[PDB]
């Protein structure tokens, strides 16, 4: 029941919701796992972090 | 935490494992020919003829 979240977004006209689970999440969640890469093109540093 | 929209990503990263290739690539193994049937050795003619 943990790492189950649900993220919500209002605009002015219409609202948006979308689950980590149940009916609704991704199959890309499961069968893969995202990170998101920061690349300091400087340093050449590529500070990953992980993404839901 | 109030959750802003980021820009749009440069590109794409993507990992995956590869197949090691190192075995394949060689000379092929068959399964050999089974051989042509060959005449026995020590084959004699056994009938004769009577009288």
């Amino acid at each position: 029941k943990r790492n189950q979240r649900i993220l919500a977004a209002e605009t002015d006209r219409l609202s948006y919701v979308g689950n980590n689970f149940g009916t609704g999440a991704l199959k890309c969640n499961t069968l893969c796992r995202h990170f998101v890469g920061i690349l300091n093109k400087t340093s050449g540093q590529m500070e990953v972090y992980d993404a839901e | 935490g109030g959750l802003t929209c980021a820009s749009a990503p440069q590109g794409t990263l993507r990992i995956l494992e590869g197949p090691q290739q190192s075995l394949s690539g060689s000379p092929l193994q068959p399964i050999p020919a089974s051989p042509p049937p060959q005449i026995p050795p020590g084959l004699r003619p056994r009938f004769c003829a009577f009288g």
